[PDB]
């Protein structure tokens, strides 16, 4: 396998594929702070042709991590169907881009080829790939996954409703759920990042969610974001379960980090079975992001577009209801402005399809970052044409608690009257007997939360 | 004028305008499956339903025939029987099936062998003349297999009404190594004459599951022939020997 | 919970919980022949009366094999989810079979209620529904599965190609393969019940199957329905890995008399993960029949209904491709005439449909039955209204190996034209291609095998 | 014409057309009882295979009873159009049943086909058939009549009201009306078998039926089943006419045992189109079953199903609204079990649909045979996917009156939204507008007589 190619008759040489997935990507500010950056557009374009060239074998049996030091790494390749991977070891990258592109590729073939692949392939086609590539490339890849409802059909579009408060109290909270339910918010999940980290917390956080979806008979689910052993603990000891949260790193020290270990996550899979209040087999719910790694020092000389697609091929294996990434939510030491939050957030949804899990994209920015929130509209509309399952939802996207920007519960009613996409069918069914939405289209009485009084 | 049990019968092409009438030939003599007898639009055609129900017909009345009393002694064998008195009981007790009676127990001890170290059993099972069609070519050559060198060959007898779990008496009364049973299948539709072979290594009433046989089926001149058939199951009571287990945990 | 009734001014007492399952079958000589059944007309409907005030909590409290004793009913009982439980625990089997029955309750009620319940609870249910309760309530309940095949979309209807032969010669084989496709026969499974239990010819078999396969490159699966062990050295010495079979009994002394632990089953889905040529997300195949616990000494005075049913709960752990009965397999003594083994049919497919596993059946009976081909021909049509999932098919229903009769491949044709179901839709979209089909009709040049050279 | 045929080298020898007609049956008690039965399976076997080898002319030309002899044999043959019949005159019965069941056929193609056949012809065809067979060619022979509402039409699947009092009390009667209407029952027909023969009662019957259709302005008929001149005169004197019904035998001297002339008929079908109130031009209703000539002593050694068909060929002439036979409406000496009520309830079916009249079934059983509701409902499943055009209605199907069980109102609501089938278009116009229906089911406040209060 080459490590170099000549570009404009001077010779471009590189050390391993680690260094080769790195210099390859676009530029960011995070590849900068790691040192894993290419020196110009040159020596990018090279790293990528040079990429390109590289066989799937060659990035399967080099992970940024080796097998016996990660247990990422390790449940990566275990979970590999050896029979996909050898019909495509010997292909190039560049014809797995154009495999994955191909019109004659169907949603039933990438089912097969994807299971040959490991995280660290599918983010060397992401490398490769243009942003309409990136779009065009995931639509064509629907990852349909049912809770108490169905997420991810060509055609529909769901919404977190994001109701934070900065005391977790239970009014405020109230007030943002009946506010987002008045614009079709909340078929993916009504999520909450918690300000605490106390089980008698959730509880009241769990049973405000559901003492409205049960007056209400809303199908749906609710969730607080808080770390997953006091999850655990608070439905165990009967507060009702719906999803099971937990941050992820693509590395077993970014884990460590978060408090995570892989046991913990087989638990969160069995107490779902045991208690969780979900009709549908799907019930975990992930979140992930450029840069956890790198803020972790997990890793390890590998680039975040690499790392961020370990994160996908861990997730993959408990088979999720939904995993988002959170595209600008740390800061411009990872992302800068709004050419960055845009490509990764393409990158990170077309890496996530690829991988096969519910790849929705919590499309935000920071106030200490170069952009505004037209940021956020820009690419809730360009995910969405990709086929996003979800975005967020927030009062103008404005969270009091965790002080970024996310997206309105108005952006969410937007673009499925803008591309003519509907909630969840179950979801849509009840907004129908709401009366909030008709068609598709919310009606007059809607986006008005004193409808529910 | 058409005979629905003759070899033309059998071998009759349904198949209307076909893409390659060779072909169809060449597939209905590579198997004994009724292909390509065609199609009335998405039903079967009435010949073909004619030589099914009267494949049937003659099926049906192989299910109660039994085997002569004199056509066993013909062949020199104790004949004992399970607890079943007759054809139609045996039908609906399985658990009498695989059961000697009284008079059965004290004949095997007193007429036969003791603790042989294979123990050959013929039984009619689910079909007679998958054991008189078979004898003549399997038990003989067999028996002579296993006296080479081997073998406290145990003598051989007929079990009327009898079932595979039986042998599982056999093998404790007669304290015999190996068992093995020659036994009627249920019919199929085009011929009754399959039999099958179960041997278990050391059977114990208590202990031994379905598992622990070894399994040999279709022994017939369409399936796997009665000369070849003996000379397999010999060799199988060799490895069982060998290797003091059978079935399931073999090598 | 009373165990006593009065019918008519007579007093009836049954003993235990048991023995009201048992009592309350309709009758079949496989229950006589255990010693469970009612002996009078007035008897059994007294069962049917007890059992329809009993709970949910009563019979899910008592199986008829203990917790501490079966690792079947370990798996059984492990797997409820306990909220799901708690809120029908105090229904009765009434209201239960009311509750299924209701055109009030939805699929996505269903798919919750369900996970509340056990095998014997799902027998009890069974045993109080008519022949047209079963059909209708198995018809609400689908179940949809994928290999690459979608198998169980109301509206189509799966047929498995079952070509067997005395010397597992493949030749044979082959001759009725290419008659089963021309017919749209195959797009739940090629699998072949071998004479044999080797890996040599298991894998020689399999290499006939996927040369068919990958020949006209069909979206279909193969199987050789040996032993799982057998399977499984197959698969793993190279042989190309489609479903993976094995016969299942109700209790842990029905596995043993087969010789499988529960660990083979978990090690059959390792197997095909890592190696087995599967798009979708399933890829076990189970089958099952009423008497044959009974057959090993292994039901412990229970039903044979309520010991099938067990078979169904046990399945569900393993989330399988495809399950189905083969219901007049064994013989008289289990199942009698055409009355009983229609009777079993209904209630077999109706609680797998109520126990979530993608129920089938092998519509069959054997020749010292009192039965004939128009039984098969009965039933096929009454479970095909009911969305059974799929059939066999031989050619004419003459197993030459099996030395039983099942359904012809004419009559998967039958069922599609007359009820107006169509394949697997990856299938049809095959035989569309290969001028076998045409808006869901064979075509004038289908029924021919000689039409694949 | 051979007679004779070689089955397993034993010669099988028959007498004349009628013994080959009555040994090729399936297996019943009432050929017994008429000793025309098959000695055993060859023989019936035997008996098929010389049937199936016999032209159209070789059975047209030898009518179980002679031309000069009987009015019914006159009637059938006189009614050939001998062109049609000279076209298939020398097909053998063996390509008349491929004929009629090849998809190649068309539905016209039948319509004229049909015309030149004789009874007995219809009878020899449905003798070799499967039970799918008899299913499957009896559904691509849709029989479409019109009266108040139009019967027949694939997709739609009517139902009889039959409210039968033992007194013929008018509030029995009425209140069981208010139940079917209720389930959607009484598109095919309100009808009343009367425990009396006077004229004044039947006008009680009458003007209470047509009370109930006046108010809700049903689209719908009334009769009461007595004998026709009591009919005939209760209308022309000025009781509500909508269907005029008689039974009907095959043989003439099976109408003299019912006190029937075929000049009655013709009387009938005059004052119909003089006094009843019906839109459409049909409006005669005959209903047939096996074993009614037998019971007559007016069969002539011929059996029951060639007798039946004698019916159908005998109730074309007058091209009645609705036909039905009632299918174990007398007992087990004709019919035994659940096995010889099926089969002949498919025959029966297929045999009238072929000869061109509005075949429906009255699907049931007595209490002296050998069946249970079980029965009717397995039947009327499988008639209906043979589009079977209609079948009876009671409370559970409870006959208070004539003491058989047929089917409840909730069957047909049951086969209706299993095999998603409508009514009667103007029936089903009418329950819209009455809330009892929506989108082919059942509303919620369905199934509740009240509401006509
Ligand atoms: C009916 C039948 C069964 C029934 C037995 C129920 C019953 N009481 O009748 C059921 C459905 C349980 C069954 C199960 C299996 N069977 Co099976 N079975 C048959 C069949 C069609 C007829 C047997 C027969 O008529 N025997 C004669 C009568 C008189 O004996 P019996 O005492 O009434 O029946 C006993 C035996 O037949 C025995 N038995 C049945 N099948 C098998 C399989 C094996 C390997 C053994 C050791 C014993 C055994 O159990 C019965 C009760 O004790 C044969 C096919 C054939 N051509 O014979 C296959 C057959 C024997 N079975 C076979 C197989 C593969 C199996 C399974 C292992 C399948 C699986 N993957 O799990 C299982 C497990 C068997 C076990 N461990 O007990 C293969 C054997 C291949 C071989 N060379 O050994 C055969 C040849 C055909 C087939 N592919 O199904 N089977
Ligand atoms: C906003 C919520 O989303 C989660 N979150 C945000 N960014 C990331 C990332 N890169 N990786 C994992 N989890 C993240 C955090 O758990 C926080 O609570
Ligand atoms: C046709 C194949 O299906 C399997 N089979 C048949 N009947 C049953 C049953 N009741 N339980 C489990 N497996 C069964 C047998 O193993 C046979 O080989
Ligand atoms: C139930 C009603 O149906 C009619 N009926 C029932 N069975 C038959 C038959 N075999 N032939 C003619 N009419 C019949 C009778 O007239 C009775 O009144």
């Amino acid at each position: 396998m080459k490590l170099k190619t000549t570009l404009f008759g001077n010779v471009y040489q590189f050390k391993d594929v680690k260094e080769v997935l790195a210099k390859a990507n676009e530029l960011r500010s995070g590849d900068v702070l790691a040192g894993v950056a290419a020196a110009s557009s040159q020596e990018r374009v090279a790293a990528k042709q040079v990429l390109s060239e590289m066989t799937v074998a060659d990035i399967r049996n080099n992970p940024v991590i080796a097998y016996e030091d990660d247990c990422v790494t390790r449940l990566i390749q275990d979970d590999v169907n050896e029979t996909a991977y050898n019909q495509i070891k010997n292909w190039s990258i560049s014809e797995l881009r154009e495999y994955v592109l191909s019109d004659e590729t169907s949603v039933d073939d990438i089912a097969f080829t994807r299971k040959g692949l490991t995280s660290e392939v599918v983010a060397a086609v992401a490398k490769i790939c243009s942003n309409a590539d990136l779009i065009y490339g995931a639509k064509k890849m629907p990852v349909i996954k049912k809770a108490n409802t169905t997420i991810g059909i060509p055609g529909t579009f769901s919404a977190r409703l994001q109701p934070n408060d900065t005391r977790d109290d239970v009014q405020s909270i109230a007030a943002q759920i009946y506010e987002g339910l008045s614009f079709g918010v909340g078929d993916a999940v009504i999520g909450v990042n918690p300000v605490t980290d106390d089980v008698e917390n959730l509880s009241r956080v769990l049973d405000t969610i559901y003492g409205v979806i049960d007056k209400f008979n809303i199908p749906t689910q609710g969730c607080v974001l808080a770390h997953v052993t006091t999850q655990i603990e608070a439905i165990r000891r009967g507060a009702p379960g719906g999803l099971i949260f937990q941050s992820i790193c693509g590395s077993e020290k970014g884990l460590k980090e978060f408090g995570v270990e892989l046991a913990m996550l087989d638990e969160a899979r069995a107490v779902g079975a045991e208690f969780n209040r979900i009709a549908g087999e799907n019930c975990l719910y992930f979140e992930t992001g450029q840069g956890s790694a790198l803020s972790a020092g997990a890793n390890f000389g590998a680039d975040q577009v690499t790392m961020e697609a370990r994160n996908y091929g861990l997730a993959r294996h408990y088979d999720p209801f939904i995993v988002n990434t959170v595209v600008g939510f740390i800061g411009p030491e990872y992302l800068y402005n709004d050419r960055q939050i845009i490509r990764a957030g393409l990158e990170d949804h077309f890496m996530g399809k690829l991988s096969g899990i519910s790849m929705g994209c919590d499309c935000c920015y920071t106030n200490h970052a170069d952009a505004d929130q037209n940021l956020n509209e820009n690419l809730m509309i360009l995910l969405a044409t990709a086929g996003c399952n979800y975005i967020m939802g927030m009062p103008l996207g404005d969270d009091i608690m965790l002080n970024y920007q996310t997206t309105a519960f108005h952006d969410t009613a937007t673009v499925r009257q803008l591309l003519n996409l509907r909630p969840s069918p179950e979801f849509e069914r009840w907004l129908e007997s709401m009366g909030i939405m008709a068609n598709g289209r919310l009606t007059k009485r809607a986006g008005d939360p004193s409808l529910f009084f | 004028a058409l005979d629905l049990g003759s070899a033309e019968a059998k071998a009759w092409i349904g198949v209307e305008n076909p893409h390659r009438a060779d072909v169809l030939t060449e597939l209905r003599r590579s198997t004994v499956a009724r292909v390509c007898t065609g199609r009335a639009g998405p039903r079967p055609r009435t010949q073909a339903l004619l030589r099914f129900l009267a494949d049937h017909s003659r099926s049906k009345d192989t299910v109660l025939k039994e085997v002569p009393e004199e056509w066993v002694k013909a062949q020199g064998l104790l004949e004992v029987r399970s607890e079943i008195s007759d054809k139609n009981l045996y039908l609906t007790r399985p658990d009498m099936g695989r059961r000697l009676c009284a008079e059965a127990v004290e004949a095997l001890k007193a007429q036969c062998v003791a603790n042989p170290d294979v123990q050959v059993v013929i039984s009619d099972g689910l079909s007679t003349d998958a054991i008189t069609v078979n004898y003549e070519e399997i038990l003989p050559p067999l028996m002579a297999g296993l006296k080479q060198a081997g073998l406290k060959v145990g003598t051989p007898f007929f079990v009327r009404y009898g079932r595979v779990k039986i042998e599982d008496q056999i093998g404790e009364i007669l304290g015999a190594k190996v068992v093995i049973l020659l036994v009627g299948e249920r019919p199929g539709l085009g011929q009754s004459e399959s039999l099958s072979c179960y041997a278990v290594y050391s059977p114990r009433m208590a202990t031994t599951v379905e598992a622990d046989r070894t399994c040999i089926s279709n022994i017939h001149q369409g399936g796997t022939p009665p000369v070849e058939a003996a000379a397999v199951i010999v060799d199988l009571a060799k490895r069982m020997l060998e290797q003091k287990a059978s079935g399931i945990n073999m090598t």
